[PDB]
C-alpha cells in the first residue's frame, strides 16, 4: 500500500533562506498529496492540498508542486516561525510521510560534559545511577559511550535530548547508566566519552569508586 | 466556532479495550467523511481510521484490523472508535479529524484533513501510579568544572507523566534545562532538571528543586547541597 518518504530527515536553515523539502510516493499518487506544519505540543496545521492550493491564510511563501510520484514544498523566505516539521499525506491511502525537521542553523559550539556519581541516597535503595551532561552545543549529531573499568564498553544507557534554545539555540544531552548496588561496587573508573565534531579529540569525564 | 473535542482517553492495561468519543459541532455533520489519526510521543503521524458520510465505505491502518472499529452516529453528531486488545504500540494522542473531502472527477475524494481536534491521551501500561524518589546530582564535576558549575536533580521512578520540575520556588530559569522524561527498561519514568550557576557564587547559595508529581499527589523539595571533589 503507498509507502511515502521524505528527504531531507532534518534541515538546518537561517531566516531567508528558500528551503525545500520532497515528499515521494511508491505508487502513483497523481495530485492526491497535501502538507502539515506542526511544532511540538500543537496540533497539525494544512498548509497545501491538491499538490499546489494553499489553504485561506497560509502565507504566500509556502509552495508546493508535484506531479504523481514526487511532491516538493518549498518555502521562500524562513522567517523564525516556520522552524517545524513539515509531513506531507497522501490521499488514495491516507498514509503521512515521515516528516522533516527544521531547526535554526548557528556555529558549533562544542559541548561541556559534567558527570555525576551515584549519591549514597540512592545507593541505600540498591542501584545507581551515573549521569553525564554534555551541556550547550551545535551539530545535534554528538555521540556519548561509557566505559567501566580499563575498558567494559557498556550497551544499556538512555539519553535524551532538549529542543532547540530559544536564545542561543543549542541543545543539551544527558546519558543516564544504571547499575544495581552490586554490580556498581564491583568496578571502580566509571567513563562518559563525548565526541562531537566540534572537538578535536573525544573528551572521556571519569571518576573512581569511593574516592570521589 | 467549528470544533472537535474528545473524550475516552486515559490508562488501560495491555491486551484490555477502550472506546473513544469525539463529538463534533459547528458544520453540517452528515456531509464530512470524519477520521481519527493518532501521534505517538516523540513519533509522527499514523493515520488510524475513516468513515464515509453515510458510513458506506470505512478504513483501517494495516496496523489495526481486527482490533478497532469506527462507527458514526449522525443524529447525535459525534465519531467514536471502539478499541481492543490494547497492546503497547497503541500508546499516543489521537486526534479526531475532519475531511475536505469535498471534491469529484472520477470519484468524490477527501482532499485534505483540515479541522483537527486537539487530543486524547491513551497510555497502555500496567504499572501502578508511583511518586518519583528524588536524589540530588551534585553541584561539582571538578568542584566547579568547565566553568559555571553543573548541578541537578534526579527524579526517579514515578507513573504516570507528567511531573513538574522548578528551582528555587519557581525564581531560578536561567541554565535550567529539564529534559524529557525516558520511559525505562520495564516500567517507570525517569527525568533530570539541571542548572550551570557560576561556580563562584554556590557555596553562597540555596538551590532547592521543586518536583510535583500530581497523580500521586507528591510534593518533594530536595535542597542540593555538593559533596567534596
Amino acid at each position: 500500500d503507498i509507502q511515502m518518504t521524505q528527504s531531507p530527515s532534518t534541515l538546518s536553515a537561517s531566516v531567508g533562506d528558500r528551503v525545500t523539502i520532497t515528499c515521494r510516493a511508491s505508487q502513483s499518487i497523481s495530485r492526491w498529496l497535501a502538507w502539515y506544519q506542526q511544532k511540538p505540543g500543537k496540533v497539525p496545521k494544512l498548509l497545501i492540498y491538491k499538490a499546489s492550493s494553499l489553504e485561506s491564510g497560509v502565507p504566500s511563501r509556502f509552495s508546493g508542486s508535484g506531479s504523481g510520484t514526487e511532491f516538493t514544498l518549498t518555502i521562500s523566505s524562513l522567517q523564525p516561525d516556520d522552524f517545524a516539521t513539515y509531513y506531507c499525506q497522501q490521499y488514495n491511502s491516507y498514509s503521512f510521510g515521515p516528516g522533516t525537521k527544521v531547526d535554526i542553523k548557528r556555529t558549533v559550539a562544542a559541548p561541556s560534559v559534567f558527570i555525576f556519581p551515584p549519591s549514597d541516597e540512592q545507593l541505600k535503595s540498591g542501584t545507581a545511577s551515573v549521569v553525564c551532561l554534555l551541556n550547550n552545543f551545535y551539530p545535534r549529531e554528538a555521540k556519548v559511550q561509557w566505559k567501566v573499568d580499563n575498558a567494559l564498553q557498556s550497551g544499556n544507557s538512555q539519553e535524551s535530548v532538549t529542543e532547540q534554545d530559544s536564545k542561543d539555540s543549542t541543545y543539551s544531552l544527558s546519558s543516564t547508566l544504571t547499575l544495581s548496588k552490586a554490580d556498581y561496587e564491583k568496578h571502580k573508573v566509571y567513563a562518559c566519552e563525548v565526541t562531537h565534531q566540534g572537538l578535536s579529540s573525544p573528551v572521556t569525564k571519569s571518576f573512581n569508586r569511593g574516592e570521589c | 466556532e467549528v470544533q472537535l473535542v474528545e473524550s475516552g482517553g486515559g490508562l488501560v492495561q495491555p491486551g484490555r479495550s477502550l472506546r473513544l468519543s469525539c463529538a463534533a459541532s459547528g458544520f453540517t455533520f452528515n456531509d464530512y467523511a470524519m477520521h481519527w489519526v493518532r501521534q505517538a510521543p516523540g513519533k509522527g503521524l499514523e493515520w488510524v481510521s475513516g468513515i464515509s458520510w453515510d458510513s458506506s465505505s470505512i478504513g483501517y491502518a494495516d496496523s489495526v484490523k481486527g482490533r478497532f472499529t469506527i462507527s458514526r452516529d449522525n443524529a447525535k453528531n459525534s465519531l467514536y472508535l471502539q478499541m481492543n486488545s490494547l497492546r503497547a504500540e497503541d500508546m499516543a494522542l489521537y486526534y479526531c479529524v475532519k475531511g475536505r473531502d469535498y471534491y469529484d472527477s472520477g470519484g468524490y475524494f477527501t482532499v485534505a484533513f483540515d479541522i483537527w481536534g486537539q487530543g486524547t491521551m491513551v497510555t497502555v501500561s500496567s504499572a501502578s501510579t508511583k511518586g518519583p524518589s528524588v536524589f540530588p546530582l551534585a553541584p561539582s564535576s571538578k568542584s566547579t568544572s568547565g566553568g559555571t558549575a553543573a548541578l541537578g536533580c534526579l527524579v526517579k521512578d514515578y507513573f504516570p507523566e507528567p511531573v513538574t520540575v522548578s528551582w528555587n520556588s519557581g525564581a531560578l530559569t536561567s541554565g535550567v534545562h529539564t529534559f524529557p522524561a525516558v520511559l525505562q527498561s520495564s516500567g517507570l519514568y525517569s527525568l533530570s532538571s539541571v542548572v550551570t550557576v557560576p561556580s563562584s557564587s554556590l557555596g553562597t547559595q540555596t538551590y532547592i528543586c521543586n518536583v510535583n508529581h500530581k497523580p500521586s499527589n507528591t510534593k518533594v523539595d530536595k535542597k542540593v547541597e555538593p559533596k567534596s571533589c
